């Protein structure tokens, strides 16, 4: 009844949910660790309070980790296509905005991490755009557990 | 006011009321080139011609009226481009 | 057609395909490849691009 | 168009179409599409069909 | 199902139908259709092309 | 003075733009005793009243071409009367058939006699408007008109030519310049303008299947390699005229 | 390009007339009467910008480009010393 | 009726005005423009409308209308 | 009945409203972070009120999801090719309009947040700026309500 | 009858439409917000006047809505591929046109604006060259308009 | 009757002829523009006179819009292919020549603008360069008309 | 009777020769011009003699359209597939001929130019070179008026 | 027995004789070219020797119209594919030989020439490199003629 | 008997022979010339001991005509595949081994010559170091000779 090749899909969407967050939050944990690492040279009280970037850039791994478990859970041989379409639509969506969130909170980053050591008062700014880049990653994900659960 | 808006109420007064009353004329003869613009439905095809004739009367009024605005808009900016 | 006949796609296909194809994608590369360096080319301003 | 040949055991087995179908003995060309295609008394003997075989027979006798 | 635009033994025609042995016989099937196996109704299945 | 404006109003042929520049440069002529006072600064605006004559000229004549195409945004003028037929002229006994369609689906008008109004006193017919394939027609005409408006004004230049060398005293230009200039250009011109004015003429509706092809025949002509097959001859000895003047 | 030019003024005059001013036509009096007011305005500021400023000054240039070049270089020369008399008129 | 009508009316009017109006200018630094002006008017606007007129002479095919003009036939005129 | 592979498409679409304006919502965010950052240590009070660029790029985000959250609810296994495709084309609309907007805001937010820096009177001109790039989102929301509701 | 893929091309024109149009609109958009934000500095009077190009921009996007709609309103089950490549025609010759006119407003936009604060005499220049720019999507709409409706 | 996948290469025809002249008239207009604006800076009167450049350009998307709209005019459901090649050849060489033309006039415009700012001579050597420039794109007319009527 | 889709090649033979060599002309003249207006500045006499490039480049053009010409004029639906390869090869003949003509006169017209302004004596140096350059274009046309009427 | 479309190989012979040799002889006379007037400025008594270079450029271009016309003559409707792929060889092999000589005459007309305004002894040198430069297009000729005439 | 397209290959293979040789020789020249015309303005005595590398990069094409020579003379429209395909062998085979040889003659030719100008001990070391650049030309040469042969 269902195709021979219909869960090559399925395997496509949890494998990239997986790797296209991964990707996103190593970008995101490269920037914010280049910025961290640099800025910390004048500004030990820093070090701590600036993680904030790579933990954000750590949900962005966890969205992708949270939908490719829900399509791994969720393959079979029976699988109808349909299905597997979905979970690729998944994996794709939570993945690829997994990777424009962990782009997003590199940039934000690195760029807010050597702003709040030039002048202390941008943290609550590099929160705040942060909320703004890591929510792209739960967007990603809110598509991805609709698709994937329709 | 000021004298660049009564200008420009000179010249959309007088464009207003040529193009409008000429529209106005070719309503009223039921001009064949006016038909895209007369606004009737697929039903107003019944019978004959009365619907779209009683359409074309309409927009001669509505082209009519707009002209009356624009008279309005001139005899306002005839005063007030003397008064600026 | 109410027997679902084939679409009587000819022989010669993959020569009309691979003529087409790669005739175009020459063209669009020569075009592409020629604009990119019209577009791209130096204006050679010098006179005024410093005053 | 021409209706196709049908091979037809308990049901439709083989089905058969062209938009010309012709021979020729020592060069000399004929056409057989009207001698074949809508047929209704068309000569289907010696043909045979099997889940894993099949044999289509067209004859032709002048 | 099976589609070719020219299942014949001449050469300006694909020569598809090939002799071993000089013959007296040749043959064209313009637009040869057929299906012989799991065919449903009297309708053609979708047809792979021979081209 | 004349051939600016005129050339201009072909590009720009419109009639309300043609009153609105008219009215524009003559509130600028009739004002002109007060608007010399004003300032300098404004260039737009020095350069436009310094052209006031010249855009009222120019305006006149944008009236008169958007009259001859018969234009004011798409719309028709009240001026001129009409050729084209109403759905009783279509109801002959012939192409009645073509009525019924009509009710059904687009249809082009047959331009039969008896359906047909006749040859038409003006400009563009107001019909052309409305019709769908209006611009077809049109660019057909337009295109041919513009080659003829272009090829008379460069015959024109060449005998400019002409005085401007003779009141230089130049035996030498007027004989090897003009003369074999002005047979190069004619030869060429006038075949190709003859031919425009011969197909408004010689064809019609009953003709128009199989009419052959005015550019085709043009470019055979320069080549001097018509393969005496393909389009139809125009008229009699054409293959002679051909031959000789190019 | 005489007649390039006057397709184009054409077509976006037809444009401009279809997009902007059928939207003002409507079933009764007042409401047709009162919307025609404010999109002939706004038709008529497009006109200006696009069919009489920018097609007008194309036509302009174009017209010129054919006598400068495609008329006027069979017959004249075009090279010589403007005459500029003294006069106090350029004070 | 026929066409030669309207022609040898436009051929009348243009050529009085190039002509006529050209025999009519008085003496004076503006009399070659006047001329001038004359001529090229009447020669442009004579070969103008003359080629427009011409074309409209025994179209090759008519206009084609859009179905709801084609049932306004039937009634406006 | 309808082909099999119909819903991909949909699903397609439905992946590609969420990963091209996560696209663009993130590159609005990391050139307005980028900007607000490097404004903050010669302004440290305006990165309150630079806050808007990102705020606009975060909608981009919301206008990709809306249209992937309705084209995500509007899949069936049979559903038939004309409406999968419509789901494609309302994806790849507000998708690529979403980057689009997304470009407009990044560029836009960066150079406005930096000239405002250095010029108080600008922060009026450039939201007017930010409304003219982000109504290229919702232009592109429009189009795709329009066509996922054929 | 049509073959199923038959609406493909049709949506591909409404979606190209608002797309290619957004992206010039972008472009324009961004270029334009760089110059006027860089220059500012310089001249805060000019701010409110040299919104021009931006929202010229904005036109060449509202082009494409344009025919994106009146493509998508077009749109149907049955609809003839004849019909359905006209659309795509249409959405392509209004979409990339657009991005023509949205390339020219950008780098008149910026160009124009950083002349006028170095001399403001060139701004009815600017608002001039703006046009030609802008036109160009005009034409490509007239273009889509004409192939969109026979 | 006739094939179709016929109607699209004439349609093509008609989208190359529009988009490739709106994308030289762009290149046309964009370098005229930054070199009049980058001009008037040092000679503020020259504006009016070196329009010409962008008007120079301007045509070329008009000789697109001829071609365009007399291929879009000859389209019908069932084009002989015949008939939709030559509309394909016309699209293209009218586009293409006007793309040509395009940057002829922008390389041309931008160079001598500037040149004649220095030098107000240069004026009657730019018009003639522009000559030959824009005969490339009634070149691709020429052509487009032929092939479009053959 | 023999292949449709004949048509196809023959009509790129047309635009082939017409756009490669209106790529050619705009390159020549382009480049050609740049050096004429840059030159200018210094030598406000050599203008009229210094055009000679930019004319050789239409020339270029010229001899592309003349092929284009006889090769649209020698098309029919019925073409044998001899001719309308014949028609290809002359149309890439003349056009990329014209093509490499072109750069060579652009980079020849540029250098020659900037040259003789410095020395007027190159003046004949220039044209001399310069003829090698554009006989290019006329072997390709020869070349391509061989192959389009065998 | 003979197939159709036989001719392309054949035709795309004589077309890369002549193109090719002319993209050789336009890129050897462009170099060249630069560097003659680059060159003459200093030494006007060099312009009428310096132009070798640029004549053996040409010469590389009339082997490709040599060979370009020997296959363009030898075609015929129908022409057997042996004698076709023959015409497409010797079509390369000249066309590319001078592309390759066309380098090198460039580079040795560019360095040979404007060194030899320095250095008046490296004139003969440049002749005999020259040579060397243009036997390859000779080399590419008789591998051409061979070919063409199996 | 053998296949239509059988005789291609070998053609490709004479082509190659030639074409990639002639390129390698080209390089190899033009490099050498660069290296003579700096060398030559010092040391201008020195150009015929410095001509080795040129005349060793004429020997490399030498190798590439004697087998594009020996292939041509071995094609005919009957011949197998087996014969076909090891003579493109010998075409790629000595083609690119004479291009590859061809670039390490002019690199080590232009040091080699720059080199000896400044140090005349290196004029022995140069000529040693391109025969072995000239014996990989042999070695292309040699299994050239063995598969047209074979």
């Amino acid at each position: 009844n269902n195709p021979e090749y219909s869960s090559f899909f399925g395997v496509m969407g949890a494998s990239s949910a997986m790797v296209f967050s991964a990707m996103g939050a190593a970008y995101g944990t490269a920037k914010s660790g280049t910025g961290i690492a640099a800025m910390s040279v004048m500004r030990p009280e820093l070090i701590m309070k600036s993680i904030i970037p790579v933990v954000m850039a750590g949900i962005i791994a966890i969205y992708g980790l949270v939908v490719a478990v829900l399509i791994a859970n969720s393959l079979t041989d029976g699988i109808t296509l349909y299905r597997s379409f979905l979970q690729l639509g998944a994996g794709l969506s939570v993945g690829l905005s997994g990777l424009a969130a962990g782009f997003a909170i590199g940039i934000v980053g690195d760029a807010g991490v050597r702003g709040t050591a030039q002048q202390p008062r941008l943290f609550v700014g590099m929160i705040l755009i942060l909320i703004f880049a890591e929510v792209l990653g739960l967007y990603g994900l809110i598509v991805a557990l609709i698709l994937s659960t329709k | 006011c000021g004298p660049k808006l009564a200008a420009c109420g000179i010249v959309l007064s007088a464009w207003g009321v040529i193009m409008l009353i000429m529209l106005g004329i070719f309503f009223n003869v039921h001009s064949a080139v006016l038909i895209e613009d007369v606004p009737f439905t697929e039903k107003d095809f019944e019978n004959g011609p009365q619907n779209i004739y009683n359409l074309y009367e309409q927009v001669s009024y509505n082209c009519f009226i707009a002209a009356g605005l624009y008279l309005l808009l001139g005899g306002f900016s005839f005063c007030q481009v003397r008064l600026n | 057609s109410p027997y679902n006949l084939a679409y009587k796609y000819n022989l010669e296909y993959s020569v009309v395909f691979n003529l087409v194809l790669w005739i175009m994608t020459g063209l669009a590369l020569a075009v592409i490849i020629t604009s990119y360096n019209i577009w791209n080319m130096d204006p050679g301003y010098d006179s005024i691009i410093y005053r | 168009i021409h209706p196709p040949v049908s091979y037809n055991d308990t049901a439709p087995r083989i089905l058969f179409w062209a938009q010309n179908f012709s021979v020729a003995y020592k060069d000399e060309w004929k056409d057989l599409t009207s001698l074949t295609f809508g047929v209704e008394n068309l000569n289907l003997t010696g043909s045979f069909w099997n889940d894993s075989f099949a044999m289509l027979s067209l004859t032709y006798e002048p | 199902s099976f589609h070719c635009e020219y299942v014949s033994s001449l050469s300006k025609k694909g020569s598809l139908l090939v002799t071993n042995v000089p013959s007296l016989w040749q043959m064209t099937l313009h637009n040869f259709q057929i299906q012989a196996f799991n065919v449903t109704g009297e309708q053609f299945s979708y047809a792979s092309d021979c081209a | 003075v004349i051939t600016f404006p005129f050339l201009f109003a072909v590009m720009f042929g419109d009639f309300g733009h043609g009153i609105l520049m008219t009215l524009f440069a003559v509130w600028m002529v009739l004002r002109e005793s007060r608007i010399l006072s004003q300032k300098n600064e404004n260039e737009m605006f020095s350069m436009v009243f310094s052209g006031r004559y010249i855009i009222l000229l120019m305006g006149l004549f944008s009236i008169y071409t958007g009259l001859i195409y018969n234009d004011c945004f798409s719309k028709s003028l009240n001026i001129f009367g009409s050729s084209w037929s109403v759905r009783p002229m279509f109801t002959i006994g012939n192409w009645t058939e073509e009525t019924l369609l009509g009710s059904s689906v687009l249809q082009l008008n047959p331009a039969i006699p008896g359906v047909f109004g006749g040859p038409y006193p003006f400009g563009i017919d107001p019909i052309w408007n409305i019709a769908t394939n209006k611009l077809t027609f049109l660019n057909s005409f337009k295109m041919k008109m513009s080659v003829i408006l272009g090829i008379i004004h460069m015959l024109f230049g060449v005998s400019l030519s002409l005085f401007n060398h003779i009141y230089f005293k130049k035996p030498l230009n007027i004989y090897f310049g003009f003369i074999p200039e002005i047979i190069f250009m004619s030869s060429l011109f006038g075949y190709l303008v003859i031919l425009i004015f011969y197909k408004w003429t010689a064809y019609d509706a009953h003709s128009s299947r199989n009419a052959p092809s005015l550019l085709i025949h043009f470019i055979n002509m320069f080549l001097f390699s018509y393969p005496e097959s393909g389009n139809a001859m125009l008229y009699s000895g054409q293959k002679g005229i051909q031959c000789f003047l190019i | 390009r005489l007649w390039a030019l006057s397709l184009a003024h054409a077509q976006l005059s037809e444009v401009l007339w279809t997009m902007v001013i059928h939207i003002g036509l409507h079933v009764r009096s007042l409401a047709g009467g009162l919307g025609l007011f404010f999109i002939f305005a706004a038709f008529a500021t497009l006109t200006v910008a696009i069919l009489l400023i920018m097609e007008g000054l194309s036509a302009f240039l174009h017209a010129l480009r054919l006598h400068w070049v495609e008329f006027q270089n069979k017959f004249y020369t075009g090279t010589g010393f403007k005459f500029l008399p003294f006069s106090f008129e350029h004070i | 009726h026929s066409f030669a009508l309207p022609v040898i009316i436009f051929t009348t009017f243009w050529g009085l005005i190039g002509i006529a109006g050209p025999w009519f200018v008085p003496k004076g630094p503006n009399r070659g423009v006047i001329i001038t002006m004359l001529v090229a008017t009447a020669v442009c606007c004579y070969l103008f409308w003359l080629i427009a007129i011409l074309a409209q002479l025994n179209p090759l095919f008519g206009p084609q209308l859009k179905n709801e003009t084609i049932w306004y036939v039937r009634f406006l005129w």
